[PDB]
RNA sequence: AGCGCCGGCCAACUCCGUGCCAGCAGCCGCGGUAAUACGGAGGGCGCGAGCGUUACCCGGAUUCACUGGGCGUAAAGGGC
RNA sequence: UGAAACUCAAAGGAAUUGACGGGGGCCCGCACAAGCGGUGGAGCAUGUGGUUUAAUUCGAAGCAACGCGAAGAACCUUACCAGGCCUUGACAUGCUAGGGAACCCGGGUGAAAGCCUGGGGUGCCCCGCGAGGGGAGCCCUAGCACAGGUGCUGCAUGGCCGUCGUCAGCUCGUGCCGUGAGGUGUUGGGUUAAGUCCCGCAACGAGCGCAACCCCCGCCGUUAGUUGCCAGCGGUUCGGCCGGGCACUCUAACGGGACUGCCCGCGAAAGCGGGAGGAAGGAGGGGACGACGUCUGGUCAGCAUGGCCCUUACGGCCUGGGCGACACACGUGCUACAAUGCCCACUACAAAGCGAUGCCACCCGGCAACGGGGAGCUAAUCGCAAAAAGGUGGGCCCAGUUCGGAUUGGGGUCUGCAACCCGACCCCAUGAAGCCGGAAUCGCUAGUAAUCGCGGAUCAGCCAUGCCGCGGUGAAUACG
RNA sequence: AAUGCUAAU
RNA sequence: GGCGCGUUAACAAAGCGGUAUGUAGCGGAUUGCAAAUCCGUCUAGUCCGGUUCGACUCCGGAACGCGCCUCCA
C-alpha cells in the first residue's frame, strides 16, 4: 500500500483535519520538513549535492 | 498436564512428557509422531551459520489399569511332606505346599512354617508377585517396540516435517505440503496440515 | 557509515552549489518541486550526450538552466532541431520562460560523473570489471590529474557474493578543504542487480 | 551405428527439474531453493563394430633404492 | 622377541604471518583511585519482554536493541482486525469497438464507500445560411497488453548508517635478504596528543591516515549607522520621545594578532623546564572532519533493485475497532521524600529562536482556562515575552506536615465533522505511596558536574517528563 | 583464587 | 501370627498442647552466555473417631512401610 496512499494524500478530502503532509520525493510520511517538502533522509542526499540554495553544513 | 520434565540451563527440554485429555485427542495428535527438523541460526551459534538440528515427538493411546488376580481354575495346588529336621512331626505331617499355575507351567513350593494354610498362603501371594512381574515386563517391551518403530534414531534423514526459519517455511514431506506461516504454525494453527494430512489418510483407502 | 559526501564537505568552500535562487517562507519548496522536476526530466533525455552537470538559476518567473554535456551537438542537433523542442516541453512543465543553455565539458576524462556513467555503461554490456576500473583511473591520470580513484560494488561479473573492487592513482586528499576533488556517482542494473560506481578526481588544491 | 565422457586431474557447457532429498563418487569432494559435479534436454569431446565396467599383473612407485633411498629434530643408532 | 583383523586420508618436521596468554617491558583512556551528583526502593511518564486479544501491524537484541525507526497513532496516519463494497482498477503508456465523451448542480438506499441515477456544454481544421458526416484537447462502457502488492528473501544487492576507533595505524614503487611463505623500509635510542619530529640504519622515497586548509568563541582595527545605540548639546507630556551625533555598545563583511616569536637553563637534535610581554602561551577553548579493513553488523517498512509469490485478490474504497490490553519482568526518565525548605506579595538581570488558514499589544466579561472587541507587525520596527533560580518582606515550626501530588467524584474551556475506547488545559473536592532506597550500578576533570528557567522541529489539537539547542548561578577532587 | 562454550561459510 | 517402631512440604530430615533446617524452586544482581557466587522469597503434617478453650503434637481405629521371634518334637 505505496502508490494507492501516495495518491490519497494528494488528493482532497471531505474533512479537514484528514490531510497529512507526505514526501513529495520518495512519499515517506514521517520527518517531512514544510520548510521544503522533503523527508530527513529526502533533505541529507539533496544537501549533499548543493541542491539545496543556500542550505549548508553547519558547525559553530 | 506435564507428567515428567527435564529442563535445560538454557531454556529448552531435552525430554518433556504430557498428556492431552478428551475425546480423539489421540486421533488428532496421531500425525505429530516422527522426526521433525529445523534449520536455523541457533541462539547458542557464535559466528552466525545455520544448523540443522531434529527432535522426536512420540504418540501413545493412555493403558488402562486394569488389577492383576489369580484366577484359582487354572491353579494347582499340592501338600507333601516338609524335608528336613523336625522328628515325628516332620515325618507325618503334609506341611509342605507347591502351587502350579496350568497355562504357563510356573510352580512355587514353600515349605517355611509348619503349618499347611500359612505356606499355602505365602505360595499363593509369591505366585501372584510373578505372574504380574511376567505381565508387566511384556507390556513394556510391546511398548519399547512401539516407541522405536515411531521415532526411530533421531537422524536427519528419516525426519517427517521441516522448519526453515530463513526460508518461513514449513513442509511435510509425508504428503508434499508447503506452507509460508511459519509463526503462526509455531503459535499453535496447526489445522490446515492436520486436515491436509486426513485428507491424505481418507484418501489412500480408495479401494478398489 | 565512515565517509562525508566530497561535495557537501566542501560546499561553499571549493564547490559551489548546483541550484543558485533566493526564496522565502513562501515559495521555497514550490520552486524546489520545479527544479527537481526539471533535473528529473533532462536526466532522461540526455543520457546518450554525456550529461555531467545541470544548473538551475531564477531571476523573477524566468528560469535560465545551462547544462554541461559531452557533445553539444547530441542536444542542439540539426539547426536546433531538438535544442528547441526540448525547451517547449520544459516550458510546458514548467509553466515559465526558459532559456536553456548548453555548455561543453573541455576533458570529458576529467569529469567524475562522466567516467562514473563510462565505466557504469561497461559493466552494463558485461565488461570485465578490474579491467574497466584500473583502464579509466589510467585515462584519468593521463589527462593531468593529480590523482583518480574508482571504486564498484555489487556482484562483480555476477557472482552471488557481493565485493568491492577499486582503483587508485596519485593523491585522493578526502581531509583536505583546499583540495579541488571532483565526485560522481552511477548505477548498473544488470540482469542479476545493481552495481554502484564511484568516481574521484583530484585536481589540485585552490 | 553405437558406447563412454564433458568440476580438477582430463578433451569437451548451457538451460530446466530437484533442494543434505533423490542421487554421484577413482581421489579431492558434489547436493541443505539461482548445482558447468545429481536427473533430463540442446550442444560438445574421445573412440567406433565397438564402447564401457569388474577382477588380476607390471608401470608410474627412486614408495625395499644393485643401477637408485635413508636414520640430530620428520619413521629409523642397539643403555654400555 | 613381536603380528593381524579392522579403521583413517592423513599423521608428521621446520619455518612464516597473525591471533591469543591467569608471559615480560614501556605507555595510554573518567579505566581505577580522589571527589560531587545520581540510578537500583516510591508514584507517575515512556520503550521493551511476556501474557491476553478478532486484532493488540511491522522492524530494532550484549557493549553497538529497549524516550530506538516514530521531528506529534481519536478519524487520517496504518502497514493489523471485523463487516459492507469495487474490478484494466486510487496512479502510467498503448491497440480496438460502441458511444463520442470533455466540465457542472439535483433523486432513492446506506454508517460511509458504493449501487441504481436527472438536467445543459468540446475547442480546433472541414463541405459550410444545409439534415449532417469527417480528423482532433478529453471521458465512459465491453475486450485486451497490463497496472498494483508495507507480500518473502538485508544469507542475492545499491545507497546510507552503526562499531572497533579521532584509536595511530594501514600500505606501495624500486633496491636488497630468503628455495619459499615472507622480511627490510615500518626495527633501536630520545620525543610527541599523533608512523609528530630528531638521531642511527640495506635502504631510498612515496600514498592513505595524523596535523593544516573551513566554522564558532576569546583581543583589536577599517568600512558603514537603520528599524541599532545615546558620551557631549538643546528641548521634553519624563519613553531616545524629538532635533542631533556615530563617541560607545551592537550589528556583518573585510583584516591584524600567537608563530617556542624573545631571554635563562637542560640536550647532537627534535624538543623539555622557567621568565617577560601580551586579551590570549605552548594544539588558546569547542565543532566539522572517521585510514586499509572488521563485524555473514542494520535497513527489501524511506528510496532503488535480482529472484520468488498473489492477480473479481496477498490489489483498491469506506465505517468501526486495535496499535492505548495487563496476574507480572526489565531499560530510560520525571516528580519527591523537606527548614541550604515550602507558600504568598513586590522587585531585578539573558541568550538563541519563531511568527500571514500567522504572532497577537491593549481594553472589556468570567476566580480561571478562555471568550468579545481590536492596534501593530509580511517583522534589529510589532508580538510571543513571563525569564526562573536571585533580592526584599511576611507566613508555616519538625508534623506524612502550608512536605509530597498519585488516584477518584463534580463543574467547565478549547481544538477538531467527531475527545466513549483514546486529547490538552482551568476551577472545586479528594490528599495515595514516599522519612533518602538490598545485592549492585551510572555520569562527570571547569564555566565541566549540579542546579534554574527559555526557544525550536513535527504539529488542527496533543498525551513532550522525549529530542535538538540557548543562556543564568556555579563547585569538589586527581596523591598515584 | 576461579569450570565450560556441540553441531552447515 | 506375636512384639516393637515410623508416616511432615519439591526431596532428605527435626523440635513442639498455643510460637525448623540443608539442598532445591521462584524474582532480582553479576556474567558475552551457562555454572559458581551474592540479595530477597517460598510450598506441610497418611485417613477416620475421640480428649481438650485449643491437636502435626495426647488417646483409639484403619491402611502402608520397616525390624526382631516363630522352638521340643
Ligand atoms: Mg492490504
Ligand atoms: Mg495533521
Ligand atoms: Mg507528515
Ligand atoms: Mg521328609
Ligand atoms: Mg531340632
Ligand atoms: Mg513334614
Ligand atoms: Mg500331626
Ligand atoms: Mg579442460
Ligand atoms: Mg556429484
Ligand atoms: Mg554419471
Ligand atoms: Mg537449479
Ligand atoms: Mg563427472
Ligand atoms: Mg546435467
Ligand atoms: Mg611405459
Ligand atoms: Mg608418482
Ligand atoms: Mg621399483
Ligand atoms: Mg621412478
Ligand atoms: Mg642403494
Ligand atoms: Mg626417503
Ligand atoms: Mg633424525
Ligand atoms: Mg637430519
Ligand atoms: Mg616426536
Ligand atoms: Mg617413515
Ligand atoms: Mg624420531
Ligand atoms: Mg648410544
Ligand atoms: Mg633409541
Ligand atoms: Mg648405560
Ligand atoms: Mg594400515
Ligand atoms: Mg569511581
Ligand atoms: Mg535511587
Ligand atoms: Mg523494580
Ligand atoms: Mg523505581
Ligand atoms: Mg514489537
Ligand atoms: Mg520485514
Ligand atoms: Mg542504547
Ligand atoms: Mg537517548
Ligand atoms: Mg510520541
Ligand atoms: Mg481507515
Ligand atoms: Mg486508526
Ligand atoms: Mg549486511
Ligand atoms: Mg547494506
Ligand atoms: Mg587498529
Ligand atoms: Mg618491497
Ligand atoms: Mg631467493
Ligand atoms: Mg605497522
Ligand atoms: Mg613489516
Ligand atoms: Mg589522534
Ligand atoms: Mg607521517
Ligand atoms: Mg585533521
Ligand atoms: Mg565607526
Ligand atoms: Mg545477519
Ligand atoms: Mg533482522
Ligand atoms: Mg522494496
Ligand atoms: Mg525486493
Ligand atoms: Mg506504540
Ligand atoms: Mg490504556
Ligand atoms: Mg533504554
Ligand atoms: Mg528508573
Ligand atoms: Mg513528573
Ligand atoms: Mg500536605
Ligand atoms: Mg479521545
Ligand atoms: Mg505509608
Ligand atoms: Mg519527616
Ligand atoms: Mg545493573
Ligand atoms: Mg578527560
Ligand atoms: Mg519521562
Ligand atoms: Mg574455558
Ligand atoms: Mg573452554
Ligand atoms: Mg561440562
Ligand atoms: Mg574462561
Ligand atoms: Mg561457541
Ligand atoms: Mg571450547
Ligand atoms: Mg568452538
Ligand atoms: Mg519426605
Ligand atoms: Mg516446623
Ligand atoms: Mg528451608
Ligand atoms: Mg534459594
Ligand atoms: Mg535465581
Ligand atoms: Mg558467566
Ligand atoms: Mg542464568
Ligand atoms: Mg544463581
Ligand atoms: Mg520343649
Ligand atoms: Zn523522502
Amino acid at each position: 500500500a505505496r502508490k494507492a496512499l501516495i495518491e490519497k494524500a494528494k488528493r482532497t478530502p471531505k474533512f479537514k483535519v484528514r490531510a497529512y503532509t507526505r514526501c513529495v520525493r520518495c512519499g515517506r510520511a514521517r520527518s517531512v520538513y514544510r520548510f521544503f517538502g522533503l523527508c530527513r533522509i529526502c533533505l541529507r542526499e539533496l544537501a549533499h549535492k548543493g541542491q539545496l540554495p543556500g542550505v549548508r553544513k553547519a558547525s559553530w | 498436564e506435564v507428567l515428567d520434565s527435564h529442563p535445560t540451563d538454557l531454556g529448552g527440554f531435552s525430554k518433556v512428557v504430557f498428556e492431552v485429555r478428551g475425546p480423539g485427542a489421540y486421533g488428532t495428535f496421531k500425525y505429530e509422531s516422527g522426526v521433525h527438523r529445523v534449520q536455523r541460526v541457533p541462539v547458542t551459534e557464535t559466528q552466525g551459520r545455520i544448523h540443522t538440528s531434529t527432535a522426536t515427538v512420540a504418540v501413545l493411546p493412555k493403558a488402562e489399569e486394569e488389577d492383576f488376580a489369580l484366577n484359582m481354575d487354572e491353579i494347582r495346588i499340592d501338600v507333601m511332606r516338609a524335608s528336613g529336621p523336625g522328628g515325628q512331626g516332620v515325618n507325618t505331617t503334609d506341611s509342605a505346599v507347591r502351587v502350579v499355575h496350568l497355562p504357563t507351567g510356573i510352580m512355587v513350593t514353600c515349605q517355611d512354617s509348619r503349618s499347611q494354610i500359612k505356606n499355602r498362603e505365602k505360595a499363593l501371594m509369591i505366585l501372584r508377585s510373578r505372574l504380574l512381574e511376567m505381565k508387566r515386563a511384556e507390556e513394556a517391551e510391546r511398548l519399547r517396540k512401539t516407541r522405536l518403530a515411531q521415532i526411530g534414531t533421531g537422524e536427519r534423514s528419516e525426519k517427517i516435517r521441516t522448519y526453515n526459519f530463513p526460508q518461513s517455511r514449513v513442509t511435510d514431506h509425508r504428503i508434499g505440503f508447503t506452507t509460508h506461516d511459519l509463526e503462526g504454525v509455531l503459535s499453535g494453527h496447526l489445522t490446515p496440515i492436520l486436515e491436509a494430512l486426513k485428507r491424505a489418510d481418507q484418501e489412500r483407502q480408495l479401494a478398489a | 557509515g565512515n565517509k562525508i559526501h566530497p561535495i557537501g564537505f566542501r560546499l561553499g568552500i571549493t564547490r559551489d552549489w548546483e541550484s543558485r535562487w533566493y526564496a522565502g517562507k513562501k515559495q521555497y519548496r514550490h520552486l524546489l518541486l520545479e527544479d527537481q522536476r526539471i533535473r528529473g526530466l533532462l536526466e532522461k533525455e540526455l543520457y546518450s550526450a554525456g550529461l555531467a552537470r545541470v544548473d538551475i538559476e531564477r531571476a523573477a518567473d524566468n528560469v535560465a538552466v545551462t547544462v554541461h554535456v559531452a557533445k553539444p551537438g547530441v542536444v542542439i542537433g540539426r539547426g536546433g532541431e531538438r535544442i528547441r523542442v526540448l525547451r517547449e516541453e520544459l516550458a510546458k512543465l514548467t509553466g515559465k520562460n526558459v532559456a536553456l543553455n548548453v555548455q561543453e565539458v573541455q576533458n570529458p576524462n576529467l569529469s567524475a560523473p562522466l567516467v562514473a556513467q563510462r565505466v557504469a555503461e561497461q559493466i552494463e554490456r558485461r565488461f570485465a570489471v578490474r579491467r574497466a576500473i584500473k583502464q579509466a583511473v589510467q585515462r584519468v591520470m593521463e589527462s593531468g590529474a593529480k590523482g583518480a580513484k574508482v571504486i564498484v560494488s555489487g556482484r562483480i561479473g555476477g557472482a552471488e557474493q557481493a565485493r568491492t573492487e577499486w582503483a587508485a592513482q596519485g593523491r585522493v586528499p578526502l581531509h583536505t578543504l583546499r583540495a579541488n576533488i571532483d565526485y560522481g556517482f552511477a548505477l548498473a542494473r544488470t540482469t542479476y542487480g545493481v552495481l554502484g560506481v564511484k568516481a574521484y578526481i583530484f585536481l589540485g588544491e585552490v
